[PDB]
RNA sequence: CGCGGGGUGGAGCAGCCCGGUAGCUCGUCGGGCUAGGAACCCGAAGGUCGUCGGUUCAAAUCCGGCCCCCGCAACCA
RNA sequence: GGUUGCGGCCAUAUCUACCAGAAAGCACCGUUUCCCGUCCGAUCAACUGUAGUUAAGCUGGUAAGAGCCUGACCGAGUAGUGUAGUGGGUGACCAUACGCGAAACUCAGGUGCUGCAAUCU
RNA sequence: GAGAACAGAAAUCUCCAGUAGAACAAAAGGGUAAAAGCCCCCUUGAUUUUGAUUUUCAGUGUGAAUACAAACCAUGAAAGU
RNA sequence: GCUCGUAUCAGUUUUAUGAGGUAAAGCGAAUGAUUAGAGGUUCCGGGGUCGAAAUGACCUUGACCUAUUCUCAAACUUUAAAUAUGUAAGAAGUCCUUGUUACUUAAUUGAACGUGGACAUUUGAAUGAAGAGCUUUUAGUGGGCCAUUUUUGGUAAGCAG
């Protein structure tokens, strides 16, 4: 039995991470932050959809895991496992405390009241801000409705208000769609494992020649 | 794993002082050598800097300012041929002669030459420049040895002895001189005098002539060529002593040329930095050639 | 319990600097201080003798005493509802000259020079300083500078 | 019966009622705390200059 | 070019790391002293481990360093027991090399029942003129890449001198 | 619900605290002259310790994340 | 302009990898009787400056070099923040008014300067 | 990191890299690289006299500390400490 | 009350010059957290061919090397505000052959204190000044509480700080 999230919704305390001074806190309910075809190339999933926060509040690890499970389940049900890449982009680092006591008749016989009321760790939450992304799903443009609907389903597990925004960037890159297109029909971009490597006008020319040969051999 | 120097390492690296990187100056010792008593407001603290290169000795009387050090007078061993010492221009006797020359030069510059006449008849004994009654105190300098090793019988203390006998009041003990014995805490005046007057080289000459003629012909070849004998090098060292105490005025050289001529020739040879335009030209040529495969 | 030691809550105040640790360069020792000099106090974390208290970090005082490796500084400390005289015995590592007065001496020298020139000629020196005045009339042209009309931009996601 | 532990409330107003007027500065501040070697020489030199000034204008 | 950057032996270090201290180390020091013609120096443990039976500052080993023609003679008399057959594994990346031998009597030392049999580890530190730059006090420097000794030049020098041979692997 | 004991062969106890890691009881077949047996102890298998990151003194017992009464817990209303 | 001794500021000076260095200087370099110090003249000490070499150190040049430094209407008047309202919003928070105002990022340029003394085609 | 008999993850030896990621009696934070770390040599200033000063502060005390004065010593070649 | 009479001033700005490590920011910068994805031998793990012979040699999970910008820190930080904060803006000031000294200097070198000498009607920013400064003595009080903003404990409280 855990406390209702209305008791920890708001960012009342300073950040309280697990550290050398906490050193005994529960494990986060969410442990997997990448789902779907997370190994896909950047060219494969051009469209990106964000579920972003519109409130300054705390998102529980419990709620994060529930919403991630719900959205992943919906996308795998409707369009398939290898049709998308979902990234949970908030990690619960803030530790919530509880002043636990016996709850029974004659409870004042061991309570001690508010004396020594410092709490012990009992949960984890992610501290999110206005406009901060919570979920990021990259997929093909054919899967836009599927992905927005999966994010809309995930929205029900979260407190506060969230928005679904179609990113102007290419997938999980920080390049706009046409700017990335121009940089890719040029020779500046390179396929990494899952992200994109960039060519800059700095650094040693021998290393620049060794990498990105298509730009230079033009 | 030697070349693990990340950009973070190079960014957080704190480079030492330039002279500490060059390995020339000890700043821990320099602070105590240069930090003047504050109630002695601007009165300078004088260091007798002594340095020993290969085939040369550099003795300077140096004060300190914010903009940099200031030299009072300098005496190099390579100038001692003018006074009458050509060989062993770095040995202990030459260190003593250079110290004597720098002390005499400093006293000539300051006008403290007639007073504090120094020790003209040296005997290898321990003695400091005693201040005269009702008269100006002797010019006081402190020995600056730098990174050199303080050990008994060293030529830094040879230069120290030379300057102290020349007339400078430089505070020192006698237990770093040649002739000081560890078992019996006393100084051998005759051993110190022989080291002053070149006895430690004349003795080697005698022994080497007796036992190994090839070594004597190889080293001491200048001594042989000039026909200088072990009994006569003492005479030449004392003759240089009296000459130094006669005319220490420091006549410099002629340079055989002008600073402008030296500058023109050296600049003409020296490599010149590439301009930024030709730097970009080289880069773009590399793009056009190496990347294009001709 | 609570702790209020001499160097309490000085964790960052006496931290040396970024890439400025180690020995102290010799200009701080070659600088001289006379009685009456105005000096700023900024403690050197590396030197632990003659260290000012954390109250006097960033305070400016006047020298009243010069000793072998130290100066005595007069400071007016606010205690209660009044100012009290405090005399610190600090080291030159933590002591440094003040430019606040030096600007004023430069101005007084300039004022004397203008006074002399006035005694020579009488050309309305106007020694006194003045605050920034309201801007006078000017004429700005549009030749090669025709105004560019601007409008508020529409809102777009950017994310 | 717990009570209030500490507050600086009203303290600045109380100070500023008749408060933080600056310290009264004096020409010739006290020589206390000065180097006694300097103080000895200052006594001797002041004696000497008083004698010289008397000789100049007796 | 190669005016004076020809390889030479900077030093040769002979060490015997005895398990414990006492008579065993005393006799190891005796044999090392006899072989090197000079008193050796004994090295105490950096720290304590119970498995090896060593304590901190317990005089684990005895080693000596030699320079010059004596170093050359000891090196060749220790290569004889190897039959001039070393390995590129034995040769190091920094240009030095070494090899361990057992039964020191093979070097030409008669057996004594008290002293017993002792094994040592020869290590030759190879260099060229100019290491004073990195070993002196004033104006320290680091030798240039061209002047730096290497595994390849060391194995070449070792198979040229002593007309020896380095094993394939 | 109070830092209170381990989830160790099928069962209950060593070993956890000083480093090549099957220690007692049940069963299957021999031991062993037996006249069968009863008993005796010797061997074969049976615990890869409820389980994730280890910083490797080969760590999972001497780092940390979830259930179990106990050596027992009140106070005047 | 080169070099050295002593420095000031203490990376524009550091780090990596290649080149060049006339003269002098610096250096490596040669030796072990003395002073001296080591397991070891390797360091340190002394002596010769003679036997040799610019190989190294050192100096300089090169590099769409790392780092560092400087600047920018580069990002950005953004984040933040002092003051104000019987402003909005259930709230969380937010907008506006009068002011101050970043850091990261991007780009551009640079890669020691200088003092005292001595000295050199 | 590379290397050397036993010797291996850990014994001793050797080079390279190494901005301190070590150590500095203890808590933590500062600080320290030809040192404040490690090792060695010498030593007793952990001494005497009585004042001034900073912190807590009432500008009382106590504790601690700071810079001198007059001595007498230690160390070092010395500046100095 | 006293000494004086517009200053031996100021809960303010300005100008000049210090100090700070919070807000923010940062983590392809240190420390500590933290999510994913290329190649290399299994000495620097385990699961398998070419077995009575290695490190001719390849696939999976994972460990370390790289280049990676997913997210963070009250007891993390290169950077770093705003607001608050020290000092100065003159006549007790600025400059000159230095008269004294047992201090100091190699030294009539300095240090400190001085005589004498050059400098007002603009004596050196703004605004105000409703007099400035200085004592003596004594009352009551020494339970506080509320509001905006910053902020701690607590689910919170017309709660506690």
């Amino acid at each position: 039995a855990r406390r209702p999230a209305r008791c920890y919704r708001y960012q009342k305390n300073k950040p309280y991470p697990k550290s050398r001074y906490n050193r005994a806190v529960p494990d986060s309910k969410i442990r997997i932050y990448d789902l779907g075809k997370k190994k896909a190339t950047v060219d494969e999933f051009p469209l990106c959809v964000h579920l972003v926060s519109n409130e300054l509040e705390q998102l529980s690890s419990e709620a994060l895991e529930a919403a991630r499970i719900c959205a992943n389940k919906y996308m795998t049900t409707v369009s398939g496992r290898d049709a998308f890449h979902l990234r949970v982009r908030v990690h619960p680092f803030h530790v919530l405390r509880i002043n636990k006591m016996l709850s029974c008749a004659g409870a004042d016989r061991l309570q001690q009241g508010m004396r020594g009321a410092w709490g012990k760790p009992h949960g984890l939450a992610a501290r999110v801000d206005i406009g901060q992304i919570i979920f990021s799903v990259r997929t093909k443009d054919s899967n836009k409705d599927v992905v927005v609907e999966g994010l809309r389903r995930a929205r029900y597990k979260f407190p506060g208000q969230q928005k679904i925004i179609l990113s102007k960037k290419w997938g999980f890159t920080n390049l706009d769609r046409p700017e990335y297109l121009k940089k890719r029909e040029a020779g500046e971009v390179k396929d990494d494992g899952a992200f994109v490597k960039f060519l800059s006008k700095k650094g040693s020319l021998e290393n620049n020649i060794r990498e990105f040969p298509e730009y230079f051999a033009a | 794993q030697k070349d693990a120097k990340s950009s973070a390492y190079s960014s957080r690296f704190q480079t030492p002082f330039r002279r500490r990187r060059e390995g020339k100056t000890d700043y821990y010792q320099r602070k105590r050598l240069v930090t003047q008593h504050k109630a002695k407001y601007n009165t300078p603290k004088y260091r007798l800097v002594v340095r020993f290169t290969n085939k040369d000795i550099i003795c300077q009387i140096i004060s300190s300012t914010i903009t940099g050090d200031v030299v009072l007078a300098a005496a190099y061993s390579h100038e001692l041929p003018r006074y009458g010492i050509t060989h062993g221009l770095t040995n202990w006797a030459a260190a003593y002669a250079t110290g004597l020359l720098i002390a005499r030069r400093t006293l000539q510059k300051l006008g403290l030459d007639e007073t504090y006449k120094g020790v003209e008849e040296v005997e290898g004994e321990y003695e400091l420049t005693e201040a005269v009654e009702d008269g100006p105190r002797p010019f006081k300098v402190f020995l600056d040895i730098g990174l050199q090793r303080t050990t008994t019988g060293a030529r830094v203390f040879g230069a120290l002895k030379g300057a102290s006998d020349g007339g400078l009041y430089v505070p020192h003990s006698e237990n770093r001189f040649p002739g000081w014995d560890f078992e019996t805490e006393e100084i051998d005046p005759e051993l110190l005098r022989s080291y002053i007057f070149g006895g430690h080289v004349s003795q080697y000459m005698e022994e080497l002539a007796d036992d190994d003629e090839e070594r004597f012909s190889e080293l001491f070849k200048g001594y042989l060529a000039d026909d200088i004998d072990a009994d006569s090098l003492e005479d030449i060292y004392t003759s240089a002593h009296e000459a130094i105490r006669a005319d220490p005025a420091f006549k410099p050289t002629e340079k055989k040329f002008t600073k402008e001529q030296y500058a023109a020739e050296s600049k003409k040879y020296r490599q010149t930095k590439l301009s930024k335009e030709e730097r970009a030209a080289r880069v773009a040529a590399k793009i056009a050639a190496l990347a294009g495969q001709q | 319990g609570k702790s209020h030691g001499y160097r309490s809550r000085t964790r960052y105040m006496f931290q040396r600097d970024f890439r400025k640790h180690g020995a102290v360069h010799l200009s701080t020792y070659l600088k001289v201080y006379k009685v009456g000099d105005i000096v700023d106090i900024k403690a050197n974390g590396s030197i632990q003798k003659g260290m000012p208290h954390k109250f006097y970090q960033g305070k400016t005082g006047v020298v009243y005493n010069v000793t072998k490796s130290s100066v005595g500084v007069i400071i007016n400390k606010m205690v209660g509802n009044r100012y009290l005289e405090k005399r610190l015995n600090l080291r030159v590592e933590h002591i440094k000259h003040s430019k606040c007065r030096q600007e004023f001496l430069e101005r007084v020298k300039a004022n004397a020079a203008k006074r002399a020139e006035a005694k020579a000629q009488g050309v309305a020196v106007q020694l006194k300083r003045q605050p920034a005045q309201p801007r006078e009339s000017r004429i700005v042209s549009t030749e090669g500078n025709v105004p560019q009309t601007l409008a508020p931009v529409p809102y777009e996601t950017f994310i | 019966a717990k009570s209030k532990n500490h507050t600086a409330h009203n303290q600045t107003r109380k100070a500023h009622r008749n408060g933080i007027k600056k310290p009264k500065t004096y020409k010739y501040p006290s020589l206390k705390g000065v180097d006694p070697k300097f103080r000895r020489n200052h006594k001797h030199a002041l004696h000497g200059t008083a004698k010289a000034l008397a000789a100049a204008k007796k | 070019q190669n005016p004076m950057r020809d390889l030479k032996i900077e030093k040769l270090v002979l060490n015997i790391s005895v398990g414990e201290s006492g008579d065993r180390l005393t006799r190891a020091s005796k044999v090392l002293e006899q072989l090197s013609g000079q008193t050796p120096v004994q090295s105490k443990a950096r720290y304590t481990v119970r498995t090896f039976g060593i304590r901190r500052n317990e005089k684990i080993a005895v080693h000596v360093t030699v320079r010059g023609p004596k170093a050359e003679e000891i090196l060749e008399r220790g290569l004889k027991v190897k039959e001039y057959q070393l390995r590129d594994r034995n040769f190091s990346a920094t240009g030095n090399f070494g090899f361990g031998i057992d039964e020191h009597i093979d070097l030409g030392i008669k057996y004594d029942p008290s002293i017993g049999i002792f094994g040592m580890d020869f290590y030759v530190v190879m260099n060229r003129p100019g290491a004073r730059v990195t070993r002196r006090k004033r104006c320290k420097g680091t030798v240039g890449n061209s002047h730096k000794t290497t595994k390849e030049d060391t194995v070449s020098w070792f198979k040229q001198k002593y007309d020896a041979d380095v094993l394939d692997k």
